[PDB]
């Protein structure tokens, strides 16, 4: 919706596209540089709005780096699950928009309801359906309410079927293999070098994905299998996400069973804040608690470049501490960015349709792409 | 009484065009896993009411630079064509019987392909121009397609008369003796009405009072030609002494033909405007035309033509 | 690990390409799709019937803010202005000065409902549990001045929300 | 008076065909665009109330303005808002569009829609829930349903 | 639940019903109780004008028989 | 059977008190269920619960007919149910205030509002503060 | 649920799998929204001795 685009057209052919973003620009990276590491958590959960907590556990992770802390294990495993829900979610959400854009809308709302239960789980753990600002340097807020884990389990139970119902309508259409077969397709070579990361690399066959290359969290601990294409194009990418889903609920399914006890924070009251009853009735806890929400822990000063596997790609965060209680320097670097700028490359010999076709397949949120 | 009758066919019409917007939005609520309206009325019986009198009581926005000449004459021209396609129906006797019923309908149709034209030529706006030139096309390409079909599938009939329709279909269905006929007849139908996955101009400068014209049309011309299929393919027992019982049955076999419709629609993606074209010139007029072939050689190598009177 | 998700070659056999045939003439795939879509129509719908049934929430939800009071009815607040030190939106602004009884207590807090994020850091930052976030979502106005809370108005939500603020708190303060 | 009594009837037909039938254009322009398909999922069904999903800017008498309204994009939003035949009226869904939300003192962000357009309905959150939506559009409905156009005429 | 669909459906039926059954009490009406003849070619044409000269009261479903000749 | 669910039906015809209160729950309620009465609070609303709906449908509030000095016949509002059921029917505990009363508190509001935007009742902001710079006050004695 | 026989052999046989062990509604085997409560544990450095922070 908040898109331009400036088409030359041959009759009924492409020859050129011109994406004119800006429209959703906020000046977030400035905003950020004026805020504190704490405060500016909710601009992160606020870039790529289907990846919320994928966003906070990169920021996370980079401030961490920074800090040269590490979060407990059984907050690493917290940060896995609903990084895994969260992937679902924006899984969900990019199928479904493709569809609803070319023609189908019942498995829209299906996967919407299904979307709506995890919003539930959401706002059980963090009190936010869609912005939890639940995932913190060191962590993670607050420790899951009993019962969720049950909740959790009955929902991956009941959600095999709703992808089966899902593949039911379009994975076998013949109006879908006509509307996405041969449509956007892009060599490896291509691919990499205009920048490309994650389903777009799968798809066009390049055997790379960082949760396994450069694993993060406890994703070394899991096993999953990585969805990779042959023909490189929006059919191609469109099974790779869902054989996507599949494998997160695989992963969601080991993370439920091997949650570990223990705290959900580093026991560090220098970055993490104090629990209530310590800072009620203890003297550094409340000197610590009190520093921590007016000033804010400093970073030792350095400059670090953290990428983790969003679901749309390689989402990297460029954090740059002077010493400070506040980042000097914070380049955010959507997967969606690329991706569109290489919109042209592969929307050359099409018609409108397929460019619309080739838009969903990139799966573009422009608050990440313009930020 | 003739006045009463041509009234009797007109307003009921209307009221079943309403209602059928509201058995839609209802049943693809419920497809879709949704309710559908059920606040306005009871069980929602009064959204159709409640948007006429919204649609009526709204500002139109009237181009400045549009021939106002056309932007009258293109609603009223397609309300009048949808509307007239009533007459020749019999259900189980025609308002106007017609020796021959069916060209009446194939030229009331190539007649109400100028709707389309005359309404984006009224626009003056370049872009809705090209829109209601492909619509425009594709209605053409399967108005020659339905032409086909319905002249092969009438020489089991005899004569252009629908009466005669029913006479034939006394004992089975044109569906079982000829069903590819049906399949292509029941997409090309769907194409020409532009339904989904064929509603390739809604995937607009009209608003407001004459939109509500255009769309009363479009669904007058859906139901009369759910109507029409199942006269031609699922022909009723019609028992002279008691009419009342071949209604029923047209009106049932019309409704689960409307209703497919809509199942339709909700279920299936929507096709692009090259692959639809393809669709018909490369997959459906040879079979079509192979089929007329057949259907013209049956009747003389199995002596069994049907006669004229 | 990986896997192929589209490297299949169909079989060329008569079989298979008899039953290709069959399913590009007869459109096996599409009654299948309609066979799916009929199946969900005769299920059940998942619709609540709002406003009379409400969607589930949770204690640890955050809506309206309100500030509480002590059970002797002292306002909880000391003018401690964390809230608006740890406020990213920087939504809050308190003034503060002696009372008549010399307690530090405020005179100006306002809280800008439009600026707010609805993050729940204030709540968190509170050393003496006075700024909520109540579970109250459905407060709407019909201008832009009513979203501009203060004291007073704050002080009101505490008042008319103290029940169930105060039933979320005790049943959601062991996971703080 | 009878006049009195037929212009209040028929203010009281108008408004209620106006209030049960909507057909809101939804300008989603962020993540609060999200909430608004939750809406619209099967949960709370925003069309069982007569609210179709989504219109066109000319069959459209709702903007629903959910997002952060940018100085690259206010342009945009007061064309399609003068497109709108009336009566039109308009909710700001979320603090972006109610105010400036957490980018409030950014220099590529208008602080709040209604410096652009005129606002009839505030909804606050971020993002406001979906029954927090339903609750505004129901508000909106109600305050339709007060509405003495006829009166107003009659009286005059 | 689904059966909810049933009352636009059946409202819809109502209003398709009024067409053929309108004019299948407006054909028996104005023909006295029998059916509208069906004048497809210039025969029947003629033997209905045959009938309504030998009615003589201008109408050409008014039927006689052997009473009339003898 | 159909037979089964015509009988049901029937039944929730006869369980809402025969045909005026069915026609009255049906149009200004939308829904014709029937479930067990949990409670009802000082305003008038009728609280109902029926554990063998699906979650999110087992409890609901039927709303009072007038409220404060509004009438709420068919104006009805999420607005209007006190804290303590509002709690019960957002499912944030399974107690009913019945059953768990809430603690009363003397500042606690004894009469509860619902939103009062576009009413002569609605809040309107004001600073709090006194003035901050005191000006000279001439003296009111002519010099000369 | 609560659909009867006939409808559910019929929405079993359109979907080609049984719907009702995997229903799309949650019917009372969710948890209780009111639960006991909790005791969460301390971390590694709850110590009261040998705690000095400038080894860790
Ligand atoms: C102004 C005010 C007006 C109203 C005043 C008040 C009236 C009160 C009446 C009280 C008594 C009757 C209540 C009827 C239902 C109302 C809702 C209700 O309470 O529901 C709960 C009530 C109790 O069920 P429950 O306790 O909720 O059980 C839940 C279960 O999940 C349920 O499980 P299930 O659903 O799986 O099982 C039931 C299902 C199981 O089904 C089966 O076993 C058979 C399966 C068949 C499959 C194919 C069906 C069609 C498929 C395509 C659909 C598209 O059976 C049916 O659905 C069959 C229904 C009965 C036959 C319908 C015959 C009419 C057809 C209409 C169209 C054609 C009309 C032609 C004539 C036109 C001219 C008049 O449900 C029923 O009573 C359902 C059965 C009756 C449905 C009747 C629907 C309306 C028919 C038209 C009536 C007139 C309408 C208005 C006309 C215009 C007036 C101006
Ligand atoms: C905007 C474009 C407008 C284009 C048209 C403008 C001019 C209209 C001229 C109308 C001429 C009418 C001719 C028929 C006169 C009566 C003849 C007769 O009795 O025929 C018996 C015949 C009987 O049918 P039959 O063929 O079965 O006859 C054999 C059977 N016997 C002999 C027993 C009767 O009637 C017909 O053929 C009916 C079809 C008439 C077709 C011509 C009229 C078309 C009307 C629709 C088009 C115009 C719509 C305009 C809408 C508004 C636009 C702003
Ligand atoms: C939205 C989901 C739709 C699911 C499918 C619904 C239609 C079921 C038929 C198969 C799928 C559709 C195929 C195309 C259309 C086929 C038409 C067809 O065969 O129709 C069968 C019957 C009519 O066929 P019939 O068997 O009655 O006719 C006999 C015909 N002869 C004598 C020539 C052999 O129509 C229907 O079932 C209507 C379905 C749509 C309407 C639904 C609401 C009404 C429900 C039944 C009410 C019964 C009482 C009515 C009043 C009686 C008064 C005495
Ligand atoms: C098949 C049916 C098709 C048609 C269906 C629709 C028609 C039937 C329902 C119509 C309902 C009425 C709608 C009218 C429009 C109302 C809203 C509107 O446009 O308001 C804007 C205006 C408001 O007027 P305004 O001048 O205040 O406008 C404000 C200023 N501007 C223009 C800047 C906005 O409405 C009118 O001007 C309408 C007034 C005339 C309508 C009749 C009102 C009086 C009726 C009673 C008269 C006396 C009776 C007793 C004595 C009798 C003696 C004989
Ligand atoms: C063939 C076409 C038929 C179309 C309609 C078919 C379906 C009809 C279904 C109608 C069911 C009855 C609806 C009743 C709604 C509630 C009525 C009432 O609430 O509204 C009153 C005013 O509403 C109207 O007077 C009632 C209209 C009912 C419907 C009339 C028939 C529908 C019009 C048909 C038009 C067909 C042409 C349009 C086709 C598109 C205001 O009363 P109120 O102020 O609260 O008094 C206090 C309430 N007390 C008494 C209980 C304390
Ligand atoms: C094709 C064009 C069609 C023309 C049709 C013309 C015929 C007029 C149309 C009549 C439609 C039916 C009348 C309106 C139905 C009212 C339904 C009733 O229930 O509404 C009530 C509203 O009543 C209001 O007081 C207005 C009554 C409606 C207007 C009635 C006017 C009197 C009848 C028409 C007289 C026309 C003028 C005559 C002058 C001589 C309460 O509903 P609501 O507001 O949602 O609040 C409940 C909200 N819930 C559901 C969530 C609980
Ligand atoms: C992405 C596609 C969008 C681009 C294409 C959209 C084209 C829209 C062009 C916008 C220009 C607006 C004029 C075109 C529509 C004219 C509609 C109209 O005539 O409405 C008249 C009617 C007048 O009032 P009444 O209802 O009659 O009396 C009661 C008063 N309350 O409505 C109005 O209030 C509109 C009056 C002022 C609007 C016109 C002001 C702008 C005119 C400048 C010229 C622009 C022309 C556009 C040229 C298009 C090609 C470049
Ligand atoms: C009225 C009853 C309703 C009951 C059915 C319920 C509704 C079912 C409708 C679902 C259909 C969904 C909409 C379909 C839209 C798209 C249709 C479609 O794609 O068909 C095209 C299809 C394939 O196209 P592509 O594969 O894309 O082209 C690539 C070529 N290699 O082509 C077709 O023409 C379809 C075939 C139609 C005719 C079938 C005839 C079968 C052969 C007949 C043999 C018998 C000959 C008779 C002689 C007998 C001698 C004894
Ligand atoms: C920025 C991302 C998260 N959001 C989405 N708006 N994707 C999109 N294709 N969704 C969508 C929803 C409704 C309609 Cl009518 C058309 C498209
Ligand atoms: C496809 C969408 C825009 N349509 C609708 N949900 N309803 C509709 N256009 N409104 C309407 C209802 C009745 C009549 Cl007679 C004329 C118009
Ligand atoms: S919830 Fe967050 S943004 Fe809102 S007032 Fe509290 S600290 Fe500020
Ligand atoms: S943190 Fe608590 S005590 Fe401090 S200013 Fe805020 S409400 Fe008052
Ligand atoms: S108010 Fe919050 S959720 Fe809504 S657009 Fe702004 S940042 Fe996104």
């Amino acid at each position: 919706g908040v898109l331009r685009l400036v088409m030359e057209l041959s009759g009924e052919m492409v020859r050129k596209c011109d994406p004119h973003i800006g429209l959703l620009h906020r000046g977030t990276e400035k905003l950020i540089e004026y805020k504190t590491y704490l405060q500016a958590l909710p601009y992160f959960d606020r870039l790529d709005y289907v990846s919320m907590m994928c966003n906070e556990q990169a920021y996370s992770l980079a401030v961490e780096k920074l800090l040269n802390i590490q979060p407990p294990p059984r907050a690493q495993w917290i940060r896995v699950l609903f990084g895994e829900i969260t992937r679902l979610l924006n899984h969900i959400m990019a199928v479904t928009t493709h569809a609803l854009d070319i023609g189908a809308m019942t498995p829209f709302f299906w996967m919407f309801e299904e979307r709506e239960k995890m919003f539930e789980f959401y706002e059980r753990v963090s009190g936010a359906r869609m912005h939890a600002a639940y995932i913190r340097p060191g962590g993670v807020h607050q420790d899951l309410p009993l019962g969720l884990l049950d909740d959790i389990y009955e929902f991956s139970k009941n959600f095999s079927f709703r992808i089966d119902e899902l593949e039911e309508m379009l994975t076998n259409n013949r109006i879908w293999r006509n509307r996405t077969v041969d449509i956007g397709v892009v060599t490896a070579e291509d691919a990499l070098n205009y920048g490309f990361s994650g389903v777009m690399l799968r798809g066009s066959g390049i055997q790379w994905d960082l949760r396994k290359t450069q694993p993060y969290d406890v994703y070394d601990q899991v096993e999953f299998d990585v969805p990779i294409g042959s023909r490189g194009d929006c059919y191609d990418r469109y099974l790779c996400r869902v054989e996507e889903m599949r494998q997160s609920l695989r992963i969601i399914s080991q993370c439920l069973n091997k949650m570990p006890p223990g705290e959900i924070k580093v026991d560090d009251a220098k970055v993490s804040p104090p629990k209530r009853a310590e800072m009620k009735t203890s003297m550094e806890s409340l000197i610590h608690h009190f520093k921590l929400y007016t000033e804010g822990y400093q970073v030792p000063p350095g400059a670090t470049y953290t990428a983790i596997e969003a679901p749309k790609g390689e989402f990297g965060v460029y954090l740059v501490s002077d010493g400070s209680s506040r980042p000097y320097r914070c380049k955010i670097k959507a997967p969606g960015f690329a991706h569109l700028a290489g919109l042209d490359k592969m929307s050359k010999g099409h018609m409108l349709a397929d460019v619309v076709a080739i838009i969903g397949t990139q799966d573009i949120v422009f608050g990440e792409v313009d930020r | 009484m003739f006045m009463i009758n041509i009234l009797s066919l007109i307003i009921p019409i209307l009221l079943a065009v309403a209602f059928l917007t509201l058995v839609e939005r209802k049943v693809l609520g419920y497809m879709q896993l949704r309710k559908g309206p059920n606040v306005v009325g009871p069980y929602g019986l009064l959204q159709p009411i409640a948007d006429a009198l919204k649609l009526f009581t709204k500002e139109p926005l009237r181009p400045a630079t549009s021939s106002i000449s056309m932007f009258i004459i293109a609603p009223i021209l397609a309300l009048s064509l949808a509307l007239t396609m009533w007459v020749p129906l019999p259900m189980p006797y025609p308002l106007i019987n017609m020796n021959l019923g069916v060209l009446f309908m194939l030229a009331m149709s190539s007649l109400a392909v100028y709707s389309i034209l005359w309404s984006g030529w009224a626009s003056n706006s370049k872009y809705a121009l090209i829109g209601a030139l492909r619509a425009v096309a594709q209605t053409i390409s399967y108005e020659v397609t339905l032409a086909i079909i319905l002249l092969s599938v009438l020489l089991m009939n005899g004569s252009y008369t629908l009466s005669t329709l029913i006479t034939t279909q006394e004992h089975i269905w044109m569906i079982f003796t000829s069903w590819p006929l049906a399949m292509m007849w029941f997409i090309s139908t769907l194409a020409e009405t532009n339904r989904a996955p064929f509603d390739l101009t809604e995937g607009v400068e009209y608003a407001a009072g004459p939109f509500a014209m255009f769309f009363m049309a479009e669904y007058a011309n859906i139901i009369m030609m759910n109507a029409f299929t199942a006269i031609l393919f699922l022909g009723a027992s019609h028992d002279p002494h008691t009419p009342e019982l071949y209604t029923i049955n047209f009106v049932l076999k019309t409704l689960a033909l409307t209703i497919t419709f809509l199942w339709i629609r909700a279920s299936y993606p929507r096709f692009r405007y090259d692959q639809l074209m393809h669709l018909l010139w490369k997959s459906f007029l040879p079979l079509t035309l192979a089929l007329c072939m057949w259907h013209i050689s049956l009747p003389i190598m199995t002596a069994s033509i049907p006669p004229q009177s | 690990t990986y896997k192929f998700v589209n490297m299949r070659e169909p079989s060329m056999d008569m079989k298979s390409v008899t039953d290709r045939a069959a399913q590009t003439l007869l459109w096996t795939e599409l009654v299948r799709g309609l066979g799916m879509t009929l199946s969900y129509l005769f299920r059940e719908p998942a619709t609540i019937n709002y406003p009379f049934e409400k969607g589930p929430l949770s204690p640890r939800f955050r809506g309206e803010h309100a500030l509480r009071r002590y059970p002797s009815g002292e306002e909880r607040c000391i003018a401690c202005k964390l809230c608006e030190a740890v406020c990213p939106a920087q939504a809050i602004t308190i003034e503060a000065e002696p009372r008549a009884d010399g307690s530090r207590r405020t005179t100006r807090y306002d809280i800008d409902m439009t600026k707010c994020i609805y993050c729940g850091f204030c709540q968190e930052a509170c050393p003496v549990d006075a700024i909520v976030e109540g579970p109250n979502f459905e407060f709407s106005t019909e201008t832009h001045e009513e979203l501009l809370y203060n004291k007073e108005k704050l002080l009101n939500n505490g008042d008319k929300w103290e029940a169930e603020i105060a039933a979320n708190i005790q049943a959601d303060y062991l996971y703080r | 008076s009878r006049g009195e009594y037929v212009v209040a009837k028929l203010d009281d037909l108008v408004n209620w065909a106006r209030r049960s039938s909507l057909w809101p254009m939804t300008f989603g322009l962020a993540c609060c665009a999200v909430e608004m398909m939750h809406m619209a999922a099967p949960r709370y069904d925003m069309d069982r109330f007569g609210v179709v999903f989504r219109a066109s800017p000319r069959q459209s008498d709702v903007m629903i303005v959910a997002g952060t309204l940018t100085n690259k994009m206010a342009p945009a939003l007061r064309k399609v808002y003068d497109q709108m035949p009336e009566p039109r009226y308009v909710v700001s869904m979320g603090s972006c569009a109610n105010g400036g939300g957490y980018y409030h003192y950014s220099y590529s962000v208008v602080r709040g829609c209604d410096r652009i357009v005129p606002v009839d309905i505030y909804v606050p959150g971020c993002p406001p829930t979906a029954e927090a939506l339903l609750y505004g559009i129901l508000q909106l409905q109600r305050k339709i349903k007060r509405e003495k156009r006829l009166r107003i005429w009659y009286r005059r | 639940m689904w059966f909810e669909i049933l009352p636009g459906i059946a409202v819809m039926a109502a209003c398709l019903f009024i067409p053929g059954m309108a004019t299948a009490h407006i054909h028996k009406f104005t023909n006295g109780g029998k059916e509208k003849r069906v004048a497809h070619f210039s025969y029947q044409w003629n033997l209905m004008e045959r009938d309504r000269c030998i009615s003589g009261v201008n109408r050409y479903h008014v039927t006689k028989g052997l009473e009339n000749i003898d | 059977e159909l037979v089964q669910v015509l009988r049901r039906g029937l039944q929730q015809v006869s369980g809402h008190g025969g045909l005026r209160g069915y026609l009255r729950v049906l149009f200004r309620a939308n829904d014709v269920r029937v479930g067990t009465l949990v409670g009802e609070d000082k305003y008038g609303n009728k609280y109902y619960e029926d554990n063998k709906q699906f979650f999110g449908r087992h409890r609901w509030v039927i709303y009072t007919t007038e409220m404060n000095g509004r009438d709420t016949f068919w104006d009805v509002d999420g607005s209007m149910v006190p804290p303590e059921w509002h709690r019960w029917l957002h499912c944030m505990t399974d107690d009913p205030p019945t059953t768990k009363p809430p603690t009363a508190r003397k500042y606690i509001w004894t009469n509860h509002k619902f939103n009062v935007s576009g009413t002569p009742q609605q809040y309107v902001p004001y600073s709090t503060t006194r003035k901050k710079i005191q000006e000279w006050v001439p003296p009111s004695t002519p010099y000369k | 649920a609560s659909a009867t026989r006939v409808i559910q052999l019929l929405r079993n046989w359109a979907s080609g799998r049984d719907l009702q062990a995997k229903l799309q509604l949650r019917y009372q085997e969710i948890s209780k929204r009111t639960q006991p409560p909790p005791k969460l544990p301390v971390g590694p450095s709850h110590k009261l001795s040998n705690n000095y922070y400038c080894t860790r």
